C-alpha cells in the first residue's frame, strides 16, 4: 500500500499546480495517469525490472493527455524512484489537498429510507456550521438501520440511528 | 568505447549500469580510469535492470559517480606458461618485481571447470621430499594434497620453503607458489631466499598481499591454480603451494559480507564449502599431467573445529601437525609424529618395509610417553632393564627425526641436508633394532643421514 | 515501502524542470543531521574519501556515494550543523602536518597543537592514506630494537621493521610495557610515536608527564584522540600517526609507533559503519574491518637503501629506513577468538600475551612465554643475547612440561626436582620493576648467571637481591666490559671467560 | 508553529516549516492536555521533520498537536542558589519549597575542558575503609567507580564514603540520582536535613519511575552544577547514584531513533555517549572535582559492553562480587580485581605498596589451590600450602569491616580504620605474628588490636 510514499508526490504536484492556477488540468492529468496504470498490459510492464528511463518513456508514450513539461516530469521522477504504481493514491491525496484548500467537504447521510429534501437542506445547513466547508451530501439508503440517520463526515460520525440506540442500550445492562 | 557508468561506490563495492543489451556476464572484468591510474572491477552479480554489482580489484578511493566504465568481454585472464617462471605477479597477472613486461605468449581465464571424474587417473607414485619425518610418517602420492596444520610460529612457511627447494634442486620439477594474503616481509624473505638458493628460475610466484582489497586475496588462489594447470597441460608434474588456506576463507568471508549476503555458522559466508570445493577440486592428477599440492592451514586457537580447518579436512590426503611445544625444545622441523597421518600409509602402497618401520617408530614413542611419568615420580633407576632400553631408543628416535634445512641456514648457520627415503628407513630400523645402542643421544641431533651420526659421535 | 530523500520541494523543482541544468557539480546541500553523520544532496563530483568543506572551518569525509546522496562523517562537533546548509567539495584528501619539528609536541589527529606550546614547525604535509612499500622495496629485518625487559628482549625479540602485537585483558601492563619501550629509546637513535585512541585526556596527560620526567618526551610525538572526540577523529588517528612515522622511514631513519588500543579504533569504525547503514558482520562489526587494520599495519616496514635513495632524490645514500609498530589489543576474558583479536593476531609478525593470573601472582611484566611468539626470532638479537636465550627457552619449556607436579612436588624424584626448581628460579629472574630498563650488557650478564647454574644454590626468595647486588658489583669493578658489550654485543671465548670470572669472584667475595 | 506527526513510545516526530526547523538539542514544548511537555530534538531528518525525545510521560499525545519551538537548549538553574534543594532534570524544583532564586542558567550540553587545562594530583585521600585504601587508594580530584551486580553493596559503600569524606570536607557537594530508587532519595534527603549538612549539598534526582528522557539527561543536569562550582575556583564532590542507567536509557531509545543494534542490543554509539559525559567530569587547573560513581554490571557479567567500556574512564576501580557477599564478608570487595592508578611506590611509599602486593600474591596463590582443595580435600596440601591457605583465610576475614551506615543491619557499631593502622595489621598477618588467633577473631573488626582482643572470647 502506498498511502505514505504518495504524500510527497501529491504535495509537490499540488503546490506546483497552485503556482500556475491549473489545479483542474492537473487533477484530470493525474486521473488519466492513474488509469493507464490499471491497464492489464501496463500493469505487467510496471512490475518487470526495466531501467527507469526506459519504463518512463514507454509510459509517456501512452499519454498525449499530459502537458509535455510538467506532467511528464512528474512521471519521470516517480519512475526514477520506482513508484509509478503509487499514482492511484497520488490522485486521492491530490483530491484531498484540493478539498482542504478550497474548504470543501463531502458528507454521507445513511438512512433507513430516503429523506424529505427539507431534512437534507437543514442537514447541509447544519454541517456547513459544524465544518467551515461548503458540504455536498450523498444520501444513501440502508434498511439495517431502521430509524434516525447516520451522518459520516470524514472519520467523524454521528450515530443517530435507532440501531445504534439499541446496541448502546444493550451494553448498559 | 566505454558503455557503462558508475552509480554507487560504497567502500570496495561499486555498482555500474549498462544499457540492457550490453550487461556484462558474471565474473566478467570491467575497467575504469581511477585518476591517472587504471582499475579493474570483477562482476559479482547481475541485479535489476542494467545494473551490475562488482568488487574492485584495487584501491577504491578516488572514484566518482558517473565515471565511464569499459567492459572487457572476458573474465580476469592471466599470462601462463614458461614465460612466468622466476617472476612475481599480482592477482591480475601484472609484474610486481620491477623486471618489466612478462613476455607472455598466451592468457587463460582464471575461472574454469574441474576435471570430470571420467578424466582422472589414480596413481600411487610417492613424492620423495627429502625430509625424514614427512617421508616416513606422512607419505603422499602425486596428485594428492597435504595439509600442514598448526598455530603461529611452528614452521609452516619454512617447511614449504624447504619443500620447494628440494623439489626444485633434486628433481628439477616446476613449482607455483600462491601467496594468498601474504605478509610482504615474508614475501620478500621468500624471494631473496629463492634467488640465493638459485631455485627461483623454476618457481613462479603470485602474491596477493594483506594490504589489498578482499577480491585480490580471494582470487589469487585461482590465478596460481591457472598457472599450475597450464603447466599440467604440457604434461609436466607441477607442485602447487598455497601459503594459507585460512586467509582464503577469511577473504571469502569479507567478500560475502560486503555483498550483503546473510552470514552462517560463525560469521562465515553461506558458500564456504563451495568456494573450498571450487578451489580444491581443480588440483588433481589427470591422464595428461599432475598437480600435487602442499597447503599451510592456520588453526585459530588450537581448536581444529571452526568451519575453516573443519571444511578443509574433507579434501586433504595427508596431514602434518606441527606443535609449538616440540619446537620450543628446539627440534625443528617440529612435526608431531603421533598426530600426523596419511591415507597412503598402508602396506599395499608403501610396502611392508616402510609400513613396519613407521608403525615401529610410533609404537616406541607411544610407549615412551607411558614411561615419562614413571620416570618422573619414581626416577629412572627403578625401570626394568628392557624399559631403560626403550627409553634410550625412544630418545634417540626422537632426536633423529630433527634435520637441518638448506633454507634454515640463515637462522642457525648450520649447513642443510637432504636425506633419501632409503636412508631414512635404514636409519630408523637400525635405531629400533639396537644397532646403535653404543652412540650417545646427541650424536643424532640435527644430524641428517645415519652415517653422519657415526661421524658425529667420534667428535663427541 | 519507505522514502529515500524524495521530499516535497525537491520533487517540485524537478516538476518545474526534470533535466535540471548542470549548475555546479562542485557543491551540494545538507539534508540530514544525526549522530555525526550528514546526508548531502548534490555533489555530483564527490569522490570516495574526499574532504568536504562545511560552514565554519570543518570538514567531512565522503564515505557513501549512492544514487542521489553522499553519506559523510563530520570530523568535529556536528550539533551546530543544520539542514539546508551549503557545502563544497574540495579536490583534496586529508593531509596532516609532518616533519622533524613535531618531536616533543602533543597534537590531535589533524596535527593541530593541543599542548598549548605554540605553532608547529613542520616540514610540509603528508597524505594520511598512503600505500605501503611493495614487496621489492623491503629489506629483511635484522636489527634489534631494545625494550629493556629481560622477558621480552631475551625470548620475544623485536627487530627494526617488525610488527609486534601486545594483547591481554584490562589492567595487565599493556601500556606500561609499550611506554617502557619508548623511554628506552631516549638515546638509541630511534624516534618514537605514541598515538592514543579513545583514552580519557587525564591519562594522556599523565603518560606525557612520565615521558617528561624521564628523558623521553623530547624524542617522541604524541597524537591524541580522546574519548569525547567524534568517531571520525578516532578512526583516522592511527593513520595520522603512521603518516608521521613514514616521514622518518622514507628518509633513512628509524621510528617506532605504538597504537594504543586499536581495539578502540575498531569500535569507532563500527559506529561509523552502523550509522551509514552498512551490512553488519559478526558482532555487528563491518565487513572490511580486516582491511581496515591490514592496510594500517602493512606500513610498518624496513625499506632498502635503493628505495630511500629514489625517494629522497639522491639526498640520502646507502641507508635503510624502518618503522616499527606495536599495536595494542584488549581481550575480554582471555577470548582471542573474538572478531577484532582474531584478525590482528593474523596480520602481525608476533604476539606478546599478557595474562592476569601472572600479573596477580606477582610476575610483572606478566608475559606468558609458552604462548608468545616472535617470527623474526634470533635475527633481531645481538649475538650474545641470541646465544644466551637458547638456554632460557628450554629451561622454561621443560618447566612448563613439569609444572603439573608442582602441587605434588614432594613425591617427585630428585632428577626432575632439579629441573622444576630451576624453572621456578629462571621464572623469578624475569620479573622486573617498572621504569627500570636494562642495557643489553646487564640483561646478558644476568641471563648468563642464570644459564650456567650459578643460581643452583641461591634460595628462591633471594633471586631479586642477588640480581641487584650483581649489577651493582659489576657497575664499579668491571665497567669496561659492560661498556664493550653494550657497544658491540659480541660474544667470544674471551667474553665468556670474563663473565665466568665476574660470576666466580662475585659469588665468592660479595653477598646479597 | 510545528505539528506532531508520529508518536512511538518515548520519541516524537515533529514537522516544521522548511525555514524554521530547530537545531539539534534545542528544546520544544507541547501542551499535553492540562500539562506542558518538553521535547529535546535529537535528529534533523529531511524535509523539515525533526525527531525528538519526550522529557515526560508520552501518553495522551495526539497527532497534529501544535508544538512551540523554544530557541535554546535545556537550561538549568546553577550556582550558589541551587544548594540544599532538589531539582528535576529540567532544573525545576521538586521539593515543595519556593522557586530557586538562581541568577544564571547554563545549557546542559557542553564541551569537555581542553587538554591544556587539565591538572594531575598525587595527593592521597584517606577513607575509613581498610580494603579500599589498601588495595585501591584514590587521590583528591580523581575518579572512583564501584562495580557490582545487583545487591552487593555499591550503595552502602557510597553512603559510607559520603560519611567519611563529605562531612569532613569544606567545599560544596553534588549528588545526582540517575535511575535508582526514590525511597533511597528520600532517605538520603532526610538524613542530610536532620544532620544539618543539607545546606552544602545540591541534589538532582531522575529516579526509576520517570520515563526514559529524564533518566537520559539527568546525569548531564548534575554535571552542569558540578561544573559551575568547579569553575568558581572551588573544589567539589560529585556522587552519581548509578551511571549505568544513563546508558540503559539510551539503549531503550536507540532503536526508536532508527539506528541499527550493535553487539548485545546496545546502541551503536555506546562508547561515544559514555565518553562525551565522562570527559567533562574532571578536575582542572582552576578547580577540582572528586567523584564516586556506582556502576551496575548486568547479570554479574564484568565483560558486558557497558562495564567493559566504563573501566577505562576511572582512576580507582573497586569491584564488588556476589561470591564474597554470600560469605557475609562486607564490604564485598574483590581484592584481586580492585585496582588504582595511585598504587605506586612513588605515591604511597614502599611499605604500603609492598604490603598491598603481598596481600595480592597470597590471595592469588589461594585462588590457585581452590580446585585441588575441592577435589582432593585439604589434607593433600604440602605442609606450607596449608600455611598459605590459613593466612589467606585470615586476610579474607580481616578485610571485612563494620560501617556506621550498616548498624541498621547488624547492630554492631561502625569502625574507622586509619591507613597507618591497617598496613601494620596486614604486615602482621602476613609475617606470621598472629597465627595463634582463630579465623573468626578477624571477622568484622576494626584495627588489629580488636582482633587480638576478640580472640579472648573466641
Ligand atoms: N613491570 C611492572 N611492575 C610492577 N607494576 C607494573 C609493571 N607494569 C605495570 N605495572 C602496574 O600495572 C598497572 C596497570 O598497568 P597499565 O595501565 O600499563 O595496564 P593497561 O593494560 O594499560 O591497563 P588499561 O587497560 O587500563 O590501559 C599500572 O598501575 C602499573 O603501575
Ligand atoms: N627448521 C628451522 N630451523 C630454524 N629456525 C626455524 C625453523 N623452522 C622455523 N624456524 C623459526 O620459526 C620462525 C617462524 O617460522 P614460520 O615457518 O614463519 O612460522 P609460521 O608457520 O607461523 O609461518 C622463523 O623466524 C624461524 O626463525
Ligand atoms: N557493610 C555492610 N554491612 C552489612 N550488610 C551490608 C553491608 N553493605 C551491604 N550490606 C547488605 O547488602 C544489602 C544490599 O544493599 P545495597 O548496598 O543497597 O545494594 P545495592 O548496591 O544494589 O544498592 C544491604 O541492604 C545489606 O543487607
Ligand atoms: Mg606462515
Ligand atoms: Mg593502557
Ligand atoms: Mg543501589
Amino acid at each position: 500500500e502506498f498511502i505514505t510514499v504518495a504524500r510527497p508526490y501529491a504535495k509537490a504536484a499540488f503546490d506546483f499546480a497552485v503556482e500556475h492556477q491549473s489545479v483542474e488540468r492537473w487533477q484530470d492529468m493525474l486521473a488519466f495517469a492513474a488509469e493507464v496504470t490499471k491497464n492489464e498490459q501496463m500493469a505487467e510492464l510496471l512490475s518487470g525490472a526495466l531501467a527507469p528511463e526506459t519504463l518512463a518513456e514507454s509510459f509517456i508514450a501512452v499519454a498525449g493527455e499530459q502537458l509535455d513539461e510538467n506532467g511528464q516530469n512528474l512521471i519521470r521522477v516517480m519512475a526514477e524512484n520506482g513508484r509509478l504504481n503509487a499514482l492511484p493514491d497520488v490522485l486521492e491525496q491530490f483530491i484531498h489537498l484540493r478539498a482542504v484548500s478550497e474548504a470543501t467537504a463531502e458528507v454521507d447521510v445513511i438512512s433507513a429510507a430516503a429523506l424529505s429534501e427539507q431534512q437534507l437542506a437543514k442537514i447541509s445547513a447544519a454541517m456547513e456550521k459544524r465544518l467551515s466547508r461548503k458540504v455536498k451530501l450523498n444520501a444513501k439508503i440502508d434498511k439495517s438501520v431502521m430509524a434516525g440517520v447516520i451522518i459520516r463526515a470524514g472519520d467523524m460520525v454521528i450515530d443517530g440511528s435507532v440501531r445504534g440506540r439499541l446496541e448502546r442500550l444493550a451494553d448498559v445492562l | 568505447m566505454a558503455t557503462g557508468k558508475i552509480v554507487q561506490v560504497i567502500g570496495a563495492v561499486v555498482d555500474v549500469e549498462f544499457p540492457q543489451d550490453a550487461v556484462p556476464r558474471v565474473y566478467d572484468a570491467l575497467e575504469v580510469q581511477n585518476g591517472n591510474e587504471r582499475l579493474v572491477l570483477e562482476v559479482q552479480q547481475q541485479l535489476g535492470g542494467g545494473i551490475v554489482r562488482t568488487i574492485a580489484m584495487g584501491s577504491s578511493d578516488g572514484l566518482r559517480r558517473g565515471l565511464d566504465v569499459k567492459d572487457l568481454e572476458h573474465p580476469i585472464e592471466v599470462p601462463v606458461g614458461k614465460a612466468t617462471l622466476g617472476r612475481i605477479m599480482n592477482v591480475l597477472g601484472e609484474p610486481v618485481d620491477m623486471k618489466g613486461e612478462i613476455g607472455e605468449e598466451e592468457r587463460w581465464a582464471i575461472h574454469r571447470a574441474a576435471p570430470s571424474y571420467e578424466e582422472l587417473s589414480n596413481s600411487q607414485e610417492l613424492l620423495e621430499t627429502g625430509i625424514k619425518v614427512i617421508d616416513l610418517m606422512a607419505p603422499f602420492a602425486k596428485g594428492g594434497k597435504v595439509g600442514l596444520f598448526g598455530g603461529a610460529g611452528v614452521g609452516k612457511t619454512v617447511n614449504m620453503m624447504e619443500l620447494i627447494r628440494n623439489i626444485a634442486i633434486e628433481h628439477s620439477g616446476y613449482s607455483v607458489f600462491a601467496g594468498v594474503g601474504e605478509r610482504t616481509r615474508e614475501g620478500n624473505d621468500f624471494y631473496h631466499e629463492m634467488t640465493d638458493s638459485n631455485v627461483i628460475d623454476k618457481v613462479s610466484l603470485v602474491y596477493g598481499q594483506m594490504n589489498e582489497p578482499p577480491g585480490n586475496r580471494l582470487r589469487v588462489a585461482l590465478t596460481g591454480l591457472t598457472m599450475a594447470e597450464k603447466f599440467r597441460d604440457e604434461g609436466r608434474d607441477v607442485l602447487l603451494f598455497v601459503d594459507n588456506i585460512y586467509r582464503y576463507t577469511l577473504a571469502g568471508t569479507e567478500v560475502s559480507a560486503l555483498l550483503g549476503r546473510m552470514p552462517s555458522a560463525v560469521g562465515y559466508q553461506p558458500t564456504l564449502a563451495e568456494e573450498m570445493g571450487v578451489l580444491q577440486e581443480r588440483i588433481t592428477s589427470t591422464k595428461t599431467g599432475s598437480i600435487t599440492s602442499v597447503q599451510a592451514v592456520y588453526v585459530p586457537a588450537d581448536d581444529l573445529t571452526d568451519p575453516s580447518p573443519a571444511t578443509t579436512f574433507a579434501h586433504l590426503d595427508a596431514t602434518v601437525v606441527l606443535s609449538r611445544q616440540i619446537a620450543s625444545l628446539g627440534i625443528y622441523p617440529a612435526v608431531d609424529p603421533l598426530d600426523s597421518t596419511s591415507r597412503q600409509l598402508d602396506p599395499l602402497v608403501v610396502g611392508q618395509e616402510h609400513y613396519d618401520t613407521a608403525r615401529g617408530v610410533q609404537s616406541i614413542l607411544q610407549r615412551y610417553q607411558e614411561l615419562k611419568d614413571i620416570i618422573a615420580i619414581l626416577g629412572m633407576d627403578e625401570l626394568s632393564e628392557e624399559d631403560k632400553l626403550v627409553v634410550a631408543r625412544a630418545r634417540k628416535i626422537q632426536r633423529f627425526l630433527s634435520q637441518p634445512f638448506f633454507v634454515a641456514e640463515v637462522f642457525t648457520g648450520s649447513p642443510g641436508k637432504y636425506v633419501s627415503l632409503k636412508d631414512t628407513i635404514r636409519g630408523f630400523k637400525g635405531i629400533m633394532e639396537g644397532e646403535y645402542d653404543h652412540l650417545p643421544e646427541q650424536a643424532f641431533y640435527m644430524v641428517g643421514s645415519i652415517e653422519e651420526a657415526v661421524e658425529k659421535a667420534k667428535k663427541l | 515501502q519507505l522514502n529515500s530523500t524524495e521530499i516535497s520541494e525537491l520533487i517540485k523543482q524537478r516538476i518545474a524542470q526534470f533535466n535540471v541544468v548542470s549548475e555546479a557539480h562542485n557543491e551540494g546541500t545538507i539534508v540530514s543531521v544525526s549522530d555525526g553523520v550528514i546526508r548531502i544532496h548534490g555533489l555530483a563530483d564527490c569522490m570516495q574519501g574526499e574532504m568536504i568543506s562545511l560552514p565554519g572551518n570543518r570538514y567531512a569525509i565522503a564515505l557513501n556515494l549512492e544514487r542521489d546522496s553522499v553519506g559523510a562523517v563530520v570530523m568535529g562537533p556536528y550539533a551546530d550543523l543544520a539542514e539546508g546548509m551549503k557545502v563544497k567539495c574540495t579536490g583534496r584528501i586529508l593531509e596532516v602536518p609532518v616533519g622533524r619539528g613535531l618531536l616533543g609536541r602533543v597534537v590531535n589527529t589533524l596535527g593541530a597543537p593541543i599542548d598549548g606550546k605554540g605553532p608547529l614547525d613542520h616540514d610540509g604535509f603528508s597524505a594520511v592514506e598512503a600505500i605501503a612499500p611493495g614487496v621489492i622495496e623491503r629489506q629483511s629485518v635484522d636489527q634489534p630494537v631494545q625494550t629493556g625487559y629481560k622477558a621480552v628482549d631475551s625470548m620475544i625479540p623485536i627487530g627494526r621493521g617488525q610488527r609486534e602485537l601486545i594483547i591481554g585483558d584490562r589492567q595487565t601492563g599493556k601500556t606500561a610495557l609499550a611506554i617502557d619501550a619508548i623511554i628506552n629509546q631516549r638515546d638509541s637513535g630511534i624516534k618514537c610515536i605514541y598515538v592514543a585512541i579513545g583514552q580519557k585526556a587525564s591519562t594522556i596527560s599523565n603518560v606525557v608527564r612520565k615521558l617528561e620526567e624521564h628523558g623521553a618526551l623530547a624524542n617522541t610525538i604524541v597524537v591524541v584522540a580522546t574519548a569525547s572526540e567524534s568517531a571520525a577523529l578516532q578512526y583516522l588517528a592511527p593513520y595520522a600517526g603512521c603518516a608521521m612515522g613514514e616521514y622518518f622511514r622514507d628518509r633513512g631513519e628509524d621510528a617506532l609507533i605504538i597504537y594504543d588500543d586499536l581495539s578502540k579504533q575498531a569500535v569507532a569504525y563500527r559506529q561509523i559503519s552502523l550509522l551509514l547503514r552498512r551490512p553488519p558482520g559478526r558482532e555487528a562489526f563491518p565487513g572490511d574491518v580486516f582491511y581496515l587494520h591490514s592496510r594500517l599495519l602493512e606500513r610498518a616496514a624496513r625499506v632498502n637503501a635503493e628505495y630511500v635513495e629514489a625517494f629522497t632524490k639522491g639526498e640520502v645514500k646507502g641507508k635503510t629506513g624502518s618503522l616499527t609498530a606495536l599495536p595494542i589489543i584488549e581481550t575480554q576474558a582471555g577470548d582471542v577468538s573474538a572478531f577484532v583479536p582474531t584478525n590482528v593476531i593474523s596480520i602481525t609478525d608476533g604476539q606478546i600475551f599478557l595474562e592476569t593470573n601472572l600479573f596477580n601472582a606477582g610476575i610483572r611484566p606478566a608475559v606468558n612465554p609458552g604462548i608468545s611468539v616472535s617470527r623474526v626470532g634470533g635475527a633481531a638479537q645481538t649475538k650474545i643475547m641470541k646465544k644466551l636465550s637458547g638456554g632460557i627457552r628450554t629451561a622454561l619449556a621443560q618447566y612448563r612440561e613439569l609444572a603439573a607436579f608442582s602441587q605434588f612436588a614432594s613425591d617427585l624424584d630428585d632428577a626432575t626436582r632439579k629441573q622444576l626448581d630451576h624453572g621456578q628460579k629462571v621464572t623469578e629472574l624475569l620479573k622486573q620493576k617498572q621504569y627500570a630498563p636494562m642495557s643489553v650488557a646487564q640483561q646478558s650478564l644476568v641471563l648468563f648467571a642464570a644459564e650456567r647454574g650459578y643460581l643452583a644454590d641461591v634460595e628462591l626468595s633471594k633471586i631479586g637481591s642477588f640480581e641487584a647486588a650483581l649489577l651493582a658489583y659489576v657497575d664499579r669493578d668491571h665497567a669496561p666490559l659492560m661498556q664493550e658489550i653494550n657497544q658491540t654485543g659480541g660474544y667470544n671465548d674471551e667474553i665468556e671467560g670474563k663473565l665466568k670470572g665476574i660470576l666466580d669472584s662475585f659469588k665468592a667475595t660479595q653477598s646479597w
